[PDB]
């Protein structure tokens, strides 16, 4: 008969539109209370820290987060910058290149990514 | 927690400090303006984000800028009353 | 789509007389319908279908 | 005294507010100038000026209402077919409103009489005139003249009181005096005056017309001189309202005159009682509510409630002659007062919020969380119950299971208290009819009436939730702890704390207007469908009734699809197919315009002002390119103004859509 | 069937139904086997995408990695 | 080979001559005075208005106003006779090909509107230039305003003379370009 | 802020004497009592005005639906006890949330029992 496929429907439709959705919702609310929940979008999860440290352990990605990464010979760059600043230093100015860069790198933003203290 | 940054264009109005409803901002001595003072945000963990400080700032573009971070909200940045997160 | 055309449909009959005939998307299995009488989507006792 | 009434401030726009004294630097200045125009509280000078402004503005508005009445009277005397309507009201549609023959607008005037073409008015002024014994054109001339004189008098009084009242003025604060004189002299001593007017001019006249002498021997009998007719000439014993006048299809005017006399007596006796009655409990209310905004809110709520009582009592408690058969007039008189009830209730809520922010609130604001929380729960309960009975009926009817739906022929929800509410009317076991038209038959309340009444209750409760939440959470909240310093109307407190948009009481009114509109659109539709289906309609000589909607309500209004099909689609055929049809062309056009305006409101409702500000700046670039610099700098509308414009256009467009839809259909059917 | 719409009634459009079964139960089971294979593989892929790449595998995993000889050419051919 | 059936109803000119570039040679259109749909539509208008007229009294003012309306309708029928209408609608068409010499052409209204709109814009711009103040925009200097309004008639020449002489436009480096998109 | 309906003597003693709060009750006893109440009540809305309200049985269907509702709310309670883990019913030195889980399991048992008892009363009487 044209029916006889409803034997499959009477099991599949209740299953996949009631049992599977209910199990999925229960599993989702259970997953919501894991410490790993939404670790890719929610800040301050343990797995995020472990993944970042794992990336940092790779020899290629050691100095990857540094915005100044790339200077093949930073000593040459610093020496050239110091020489160029010496010829342009205003009168009896007492600022050197080294401490100027050191104090231009050190800013005061305590409340930046402070969420790296729980997980 | 949000991010409240103070820029050099500050002229020491103190209006931003007075407008803050949770004592996030404060006045610190400085030497970059005739008022010899600039604002500071030492307690942005209490910054709800009302942006009243930005409303009160009279510089051409705000010397104080509040950057909203919604995936960062804490109980203080949300103003939770019925519920404690501590 | 290919399965439901193969199983819960009438491709073998629509191909013969396509102009006045109507194809079937898939069967309707919904326990909320009337367990009595016949729905307007079925030829009396036959199963329920969608165009 | 009056030497200070100078025109020097007419050119100086924005003088009244000290925030506008800096000059029109931006276009926001214009909108602020219009917004603060009537806000006498925040305007410059002392409190005495506030009282002077309020009282004189009240007088000026009263003069405006008198001018409107005078215009209606002159239209009735010189631009109307009121003569032939008097001679034959059952065959002539009222019309005191013509249209000039320009741009083909001549197509709007329609045949109302063999000698008159015009727009059928549905204000019911002709029935009012007939109930006011107005027969000759001279009477309408003198009514218009008296109304114009009243307009001039009230205008002059408003002009005078701006300088008669002074810093020492205190007559407005004497609330005992106001209440006593108002009550006695107006509600008592003017109700008996109108009873005198009726006894001496209506009963001498309206029985003469009902006696078939529309001639009335011209002035030989109509012009009073009929002291041989007796005051209670045709009371016919019975009880007032049980037996209607068979000729005019209304309550006998002798009974109305007796009602006014007795109500005046009752009001005078209540004024005498108020010398010693129950007090010392409303006394906290007495001392804490002496302020402009609180009394304004109280009066607005009271007047709106009276308006809804008028709306429900003007339709099936017929007082006016030849008015019950005039179905468009009945429909308009119900629905207009319904809308005014909703609007003035919303205004009462707004001014309650304003009073809370200006004055000091009362004890009920301290347990505001239980109040506005059980209100939330009840709103959710009756929304998830009333509406869903419609959703349940709809789903099970679509599934083909009509025996499982909530209907009379199915699981039935009997209106137990209404079915046991035969107390009202308590008329004899039949109907009343005048001329092929049903005057009133008792509305047999069933399941659909139960469900729609619960829908009404739910919508009312949600609107009240919005209003009371705005009122109680005006000063402060767990969300923002200094809402008092933010003022009455503000866009927000900022994107902080997750977002603080629309916390002000003004925004609570903004939402409450939408919810009131949604509340009484259902009221309008319930009335418009129920009356057509179960009350109004033709008749058969064999006592059979053929209504206009053929009893669609009890069988279709149980499902939302029934409302969509049998009300908004089938009964919209008159308005939609109204082009080139003489009477109803403007109604079809206004239907289209109402749709346009309603959709236009959504641009203001859905969008924020920052996008429009940036677009305006982009355009201002092109203007500055060609040396076209507007020194009143173009600024986009403020957030509150954007919301206000959106709400106004939304309500106006929707009201116009319903207005056209109901009026065109009732004009075609009649 | 109870038709709706003007055209179906005024043209006599009908929807034929096969009196046979279509697919036998064996064919449906054969399709369900491969559907289950897809399902298992998709769950595995979802797990791998959720956890992402593990860079620290070179400290614990065996082998020494491999770059295919064409991948090297693609590296040094440019970008 | 019958282009009407080939293209599903629409017909093609199939002729390449300059004499067919005018709108009057289109086979879609037809002069209104010899179009059946035009006759039927205006006859129906006359019939409906006349049927409305008979409903009233003979000596009433409404009867006279309906007679005037009937005369207006017949005048409209005879006035649109030379206007082109489609061979299937009967509704006269508006020509937007720049013909300049056909009934219902859009060139004359376009010219008139462009002149008066440039007049309005020029008067407003002149007033704004001569009143470089916000106080003069809320309290209009009416004598100067009407002076500019009257002076705006020569806009098509004065505006061009300002365009070529560098007195209308302003270099982009003198007005606010817009929001910054970069700095770092 | 003390009100009559929550802080009056009757209100306090009524809330304290509920199965959830009654002193001296083992967690399974609270679960059993609450479940009996819920299971007995939940049969009615289905066996009457249900899809099979007019069938000759019309009550076994209601029994099955009530048991299903009891099971669903018991599953929800198990989710709550495995996620929030209330510890107000746990005895000293036990797995956290064990008291709540026992209460929920015995609520499921009591719901089954109350549903069956209501069905038995309906069929017999
Ligand atoms: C109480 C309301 C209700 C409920 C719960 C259902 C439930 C169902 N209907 Mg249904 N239906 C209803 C009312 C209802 N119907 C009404 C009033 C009509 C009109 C008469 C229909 C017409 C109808 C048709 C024509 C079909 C269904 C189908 C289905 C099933 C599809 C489930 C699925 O694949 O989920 C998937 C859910 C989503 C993708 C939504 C995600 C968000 C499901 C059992 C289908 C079916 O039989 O499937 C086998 C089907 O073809 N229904
Ligand atoms: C305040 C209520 C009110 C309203 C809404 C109207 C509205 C109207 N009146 Mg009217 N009128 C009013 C009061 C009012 N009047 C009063 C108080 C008087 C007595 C002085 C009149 C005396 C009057 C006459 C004598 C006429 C109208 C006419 C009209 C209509 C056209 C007006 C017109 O040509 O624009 C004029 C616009 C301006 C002058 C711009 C200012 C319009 C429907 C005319 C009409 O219906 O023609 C058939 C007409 O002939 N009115
Ligand atoms: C609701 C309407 C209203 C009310 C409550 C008042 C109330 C008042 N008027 Mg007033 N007035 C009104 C309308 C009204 N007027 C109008 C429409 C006019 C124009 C004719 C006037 C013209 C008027 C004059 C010319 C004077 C008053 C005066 C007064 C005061 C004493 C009059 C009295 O005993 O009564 C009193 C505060 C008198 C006053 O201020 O007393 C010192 C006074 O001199 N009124
Ligand atoms: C308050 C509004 C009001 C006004 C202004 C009038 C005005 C009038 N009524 Mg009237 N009337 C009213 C209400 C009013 N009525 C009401 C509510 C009723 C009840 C149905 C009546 C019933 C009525 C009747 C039955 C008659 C009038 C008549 C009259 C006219 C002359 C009588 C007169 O002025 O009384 C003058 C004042 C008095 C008679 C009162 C004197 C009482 C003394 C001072 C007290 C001492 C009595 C002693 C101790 C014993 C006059 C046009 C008469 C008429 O037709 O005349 C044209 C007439 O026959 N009226
Ligand atoms: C004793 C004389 C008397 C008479 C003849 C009437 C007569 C009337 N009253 Mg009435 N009334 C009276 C005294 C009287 N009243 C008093 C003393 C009060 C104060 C409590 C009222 C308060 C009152 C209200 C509040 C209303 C009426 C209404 C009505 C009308 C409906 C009657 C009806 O259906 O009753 C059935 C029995 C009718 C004209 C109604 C009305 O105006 O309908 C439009 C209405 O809403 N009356
Ligand atoms: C007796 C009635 C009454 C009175 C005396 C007042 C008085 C006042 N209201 Mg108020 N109000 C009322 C009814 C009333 N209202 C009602 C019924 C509502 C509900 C909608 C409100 C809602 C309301 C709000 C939300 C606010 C006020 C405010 C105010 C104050 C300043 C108003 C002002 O300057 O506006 C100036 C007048 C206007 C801007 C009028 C513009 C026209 C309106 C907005 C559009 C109407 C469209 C029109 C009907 C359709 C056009 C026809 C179309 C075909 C073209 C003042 C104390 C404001 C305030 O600050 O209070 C202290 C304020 O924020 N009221
Ligand atoms: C989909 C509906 C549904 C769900 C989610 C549950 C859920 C549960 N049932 Mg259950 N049950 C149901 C329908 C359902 N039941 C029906 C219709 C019946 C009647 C045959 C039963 C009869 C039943 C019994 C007899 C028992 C359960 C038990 C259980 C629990 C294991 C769990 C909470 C067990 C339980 O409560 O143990 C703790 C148990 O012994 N159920
Ligand atoms: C007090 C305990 C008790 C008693 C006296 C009965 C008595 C009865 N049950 Mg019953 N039942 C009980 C508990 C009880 N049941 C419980 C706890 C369950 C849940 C598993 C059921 C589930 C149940 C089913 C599913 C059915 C009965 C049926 C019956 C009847 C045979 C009989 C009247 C049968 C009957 O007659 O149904 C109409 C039947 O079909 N019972
Ligand atoms: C309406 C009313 C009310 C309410 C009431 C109520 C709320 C009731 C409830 C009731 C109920 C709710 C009841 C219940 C009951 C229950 C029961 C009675 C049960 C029993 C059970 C049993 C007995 C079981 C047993 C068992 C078990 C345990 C297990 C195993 C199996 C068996 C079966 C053995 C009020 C007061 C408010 C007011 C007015 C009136
Ligand atoms: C469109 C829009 C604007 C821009 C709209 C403005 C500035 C309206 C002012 C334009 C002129 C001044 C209105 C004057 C009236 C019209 C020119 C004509 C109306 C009547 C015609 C039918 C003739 C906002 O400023 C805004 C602000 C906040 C939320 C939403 C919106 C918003 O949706
Ligand atoms: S308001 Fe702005 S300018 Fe003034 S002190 Fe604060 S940050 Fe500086
Ligand atoms: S956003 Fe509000 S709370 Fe935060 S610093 Fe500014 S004023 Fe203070
Ligand atoms: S979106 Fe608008 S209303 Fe909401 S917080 Fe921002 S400025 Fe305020």
């Amino acid at each position: 008969k044209y029916g006889d496929q409803r034997k499959f429907a009477a099991v599949l439709v209740p299953l996949t539109t009631l049992v599977f959705p209910a199990v999925a919702m229960g599993m989702f609310v259970l997953y919501s209370f894991q410490e790993d929940a939404f670790w890719r979008i929610v800040p301050g999860t343990k797995r995020a820290r472990e993944l970042d440290e794992a990336w940092r352990e790779h020899p290629l990605f050691a100095n990857s987060k540094d915005p100044l990464d790339g200077l093949i010979n930073p000593d040459d760059y610093e020496k050239g910058l110091e020489e160029a600043w010496e010829r342009a230093k205003p009168a009896g100015s007492t600022v050197t290149v080294k401490d100027k860069l050191k104090q231009l790198s050190k800013q005061n933003n305590p409340h930046w990514e402070s969420w790296r203290a729980m997980s | 927690s949000h991010a409240v940054k103070i820029y050099d264009t500050c002229i020491g109005c103190t209006l931003c400090v007075r407008a803050c409803p949770t004592d996030v901002l404060e006045m610190v001595p400085a030497s970059i303006n005739a008022a010899k003072q600039v604002a500071s945000s030492p307690r942005v963990e209490d910054c709800v984000g009302c942006k009243r400080c930005e409303t009160a700032c009279p510089t051409d573009f705000l010397s104080i800028r509040v950057y909203l971070q919604d995936n960062e909200e804490t109980q203080y940045s949300l103003g939770l009353d019925l519920v404690d997160w501590s | 789509n290919l399965y439901h055309i193969a199983s819960n449909a009438n491709y073998s009959l629509w191909v013969k007389n396509p102009i006045p005939s109507m194809p079937i998307a898939h069967n309707i299995w919904d326990p909320h319908f009337t367990n009595s009488t016949s729905t307007p989507y079925s030829h009396t006792i036959i199963t329920t279908i969608l165009i | 005294i009056f030497r200070y009434i100078n025109t020097t401030l007419w050119a100086k726009a924005g003088h009244f507010n000290k925030a506008l004294s800096k000059g029109a630097k931006t276009t926001t200045w214009i909108w602020n100038l219009h917004d603060y125009a009537h806000d006498f509280d925040i305007q410059q000078r002392s409190t005495g000026l506030i009282a002077r402004k309020v009282f004189s503005s009240n007088l000026a508005h009263l003069s405006l209402v008198f001018f409107w009445i005078s215009g209606m009277h002159l239209h009735g005397a010189y631009l109307s077919n009121y003569d032939i309507w008097l001679k034959d009201p059952k065959s002539i549609t009222p019309s005191s409103h013509l249209a000039y023959s320009l741009i083909g607008q001549d197509i709007l005037n329609s045949y109302t009489s063999e000698y008159f073409s015009g727009i059928t008015i549905t204000s019911g002024f002709f029935q009012l005139y007939r109930s006011e014994g107005i027969i000759t054109q001279s009477q309408l001339k003198y009514a218009c003249a008296t109304s114009l004189i009243a307009t001039l008098i009230c205008l002059s009084g408003s002009y005078l009181h701006m300088q008669l009242m002074s810093k020492f003025t205190s007559f407005y604060k004497k609330f005992q005096s106001l209440s006593q004189d108002h009550l006695i002299i107006i509600f008592g001593s003017r109700s008996t005056s109108l009873s005198a007017h009726q006894i001496h001019k209506m009963l001498p006249a309206n029985p003469l017309l009902d006696s078939g002498i529309s001639k009335p021997s011209i002035l030989q009998v109509i012009s009073n001189s009929l002291s041989y007719t007796l005051a209670l000439f045709s009371t016919n014993l019975s009880s007032t309202g049980k037996l209607l006048n068979p000729s005019t299809r209304s309550v006998f005017l002798s009974q109305v005159a007796a009602h006014h006399k007795t109500t005046g007596v009752v009001f005078i006796t209540l004024g005498l009682i108020r010398f010693l009655t129950m007090y010392k409990s409303q006394f906290s209310i007495l001392t804490s509510y002496i302020d402009y905004h609180i009394v304004l809110s109280i009066n607005l709520a009271l007047i709106a409630s009276l308006s809804i009582i008028v709306a429900d009592h003007l339709t099936r408690t017929p007082i006016y002659p030849h008015k019950s058969t005039s179905y468009p007039t009945i429909l308009c008189l119900s629905i207009h007062h319904a809308w005014l009830s909703g609007f003035l209730i919303i205004g009462s809520g707004a001014h309650a919020s304003i009073f809370n922010l200006l004055g000091s609130p009362t004890s009920e604001i301290r347990h505001r969380d239980p109040i506005y929380s059980h209100l939330i729960w009840v709103c959710i309960a009756i929304g998830l119950h009333s509406f869903s009975l419609y959703c349940h009926n709809d789903t099970l009817e679509a599934l083909g299971r009509p025996e499982d739906i909530f209907h009379d022929n199915s699981i039935q929800l009997k209106a137990i208290f209404a079915k046991q509410s035969f107390l009202r009317a308590e008329l004899q076991p039949d109907i009343e009819m005048l001329d092929k038209k049903i005057i009133r038959i008792t509305q047999e309340l069933g399941t659909a009436d139960f469900i729609v009444h619960h829908i009404h209750a739910f919508t009312i409760h949600v609107t009240l939730l919005i209003l009371s939440k705005g009122v109680l959470y005006a000063r402060n909240s767990r969300f923002v702890s200094d809402k008092l310093e933010l003022g009455f109307t503000y866009p927000c407190d900022g994107p902080g704390r997750g977002g603080t948009c629309q916390i002000s009481p003004w925004d609570h009114l903004f939402s409450a207007v939408f919810w009131m509109y949604n509340c009484l659109n259902v009221v309008t539709f319930h009335y418009f469908w129920k009356m057509q289906s179960d009350v109004w309609g033709f008749v058969s000589i064999q006592k059979h009734i053929s209504h206009y909607s053929q009893g669609d309500f009890s069988v279709n209004s149980i499902t939302i699809n029934g409302w969509l099909r049998n009300l908004l689609w089938s009964e919209a055929s008159q308005v939609i197919q109204s082009y080139a049809l003489s009477s109803i062309c403007p109604y079809g056009f206004i239907f289209l315009i109402g749709h346009f305006i309603w959709a236009f409101s959504l641009m203001f409702l859905f969008s924020g002002r920052a996008y429009w500000q940036e677009l305006i700046e982009s355009i201002l670039w092109s203007h500055h390119k060609l040396k076209i610099i507007p020194h009143i700098q173009p600024r986009a509308l403020s957030i509150s103004q954007g919301r206000a414009v959106g709400f106004i256009h939304y309500t106006l467009g929707g009201i116009g859509s319903t207005w056209a839809f109901i009026i065109s259909r009732l004009l075609v059917l009649t | 069937r109870v038709p709706g719409g003007k055209r179906t009634q005024e043209l006599g459009l009908v929807i034929p139904m096969a009196d046979e079964d279509g697919l036998t139960d064996g064919q449906v089971a054969g399709l369900f086997v491969i559907a289950l294979v897809v399902f298992i593989s998709a769950m595995d892929l979802a797990k791998t995408m959720y956890n992402g790449i593990n860079p620290a595998k070179f400290k614990t995993s065996k082998g020494k990695g491999y770059i295919s000889p064409l991948v090297k050419r693609y590296i040094e051919n440019g970008f | 080979a019958k282009p009407l059936e080939m293209f599903g109803g629409v017909d093609i000119d199939l002729e390449d001559t300059p004499a067919h570039w005018t709108i009057k040679a289109s086979p879609v259109l037809e002069p209104c005075k010899d179009n059946k749909k035009f006759h039927k539509k205006l006859k129906d208008e006359l019939y409906k208005v006349k049927k409305n007229q008979q409903k009233f009294a003979e000596g009433s003012a409404a009867y006279a106003r309906f007679n005037k309306k009937i005369k207006m309708i017949e005048l409209r029928e005879t006035a649109y006779g030379d206007r082109l209408c489609g061979k299937k609608d009967g509704l006269p068409r508006t020509i937007a090909t720049g013909e300049w010499n056909v009934r219902g052409s859009a060139m004359w209204p376009a010219a008139i509107f462009l002149y008066i709109a440039g007049w309005i814009g020029w008067a407003g711009r002149s007033y704004l230039i001569r009143t470089n103040d916000a106080a003069k925009e809320i309290n209009i200097d009416v004598p100067l305003a009407v002076t500019c309004m009257a002076s705006g008639f020569s806009w098509p020449v004065a505006a061009w003379q300002e365009i070529v002489n560098g007195e209308m436009a302003v270099p982009n480096d003198q007005i606010h370009n817009g929001g910054p998109w970069n700095q770092s | 802020v003390i009100t009559l309906t929550e802080n009056g003597l009757f209100a306090k003693q009524f809330l304290s004497a509920l199965a959830f709060y009654r002193e001296g009750l083992k967690p399974w006893q609270r679960g059993l009592e609450i479940g009996m109440a819920h299971g007995y009540f939940l049969i009615g809305p289905f066996t009457s005005l249900g899809p099979l309200r007019n069938t000759p049985e019309a009550a076994t269907v209601g029994l099955l639906c009530g048991c299903a509702i009891v099971g669903i709310v018991s599953i929800g309670g198990l989710i709550f006890g495995s996620t929030i883990k209330p510890t107000r019913f746990d005895k000293d030195g036990d797995k956290p949330g064990a008291g709540f889980i026992e209460m929920i399991n015995w609520h499921a048992v009591g719901g089954l029992g109350g549903a069956g008892f209501a069905h038995a009363l309906i069929t017999v009487f």
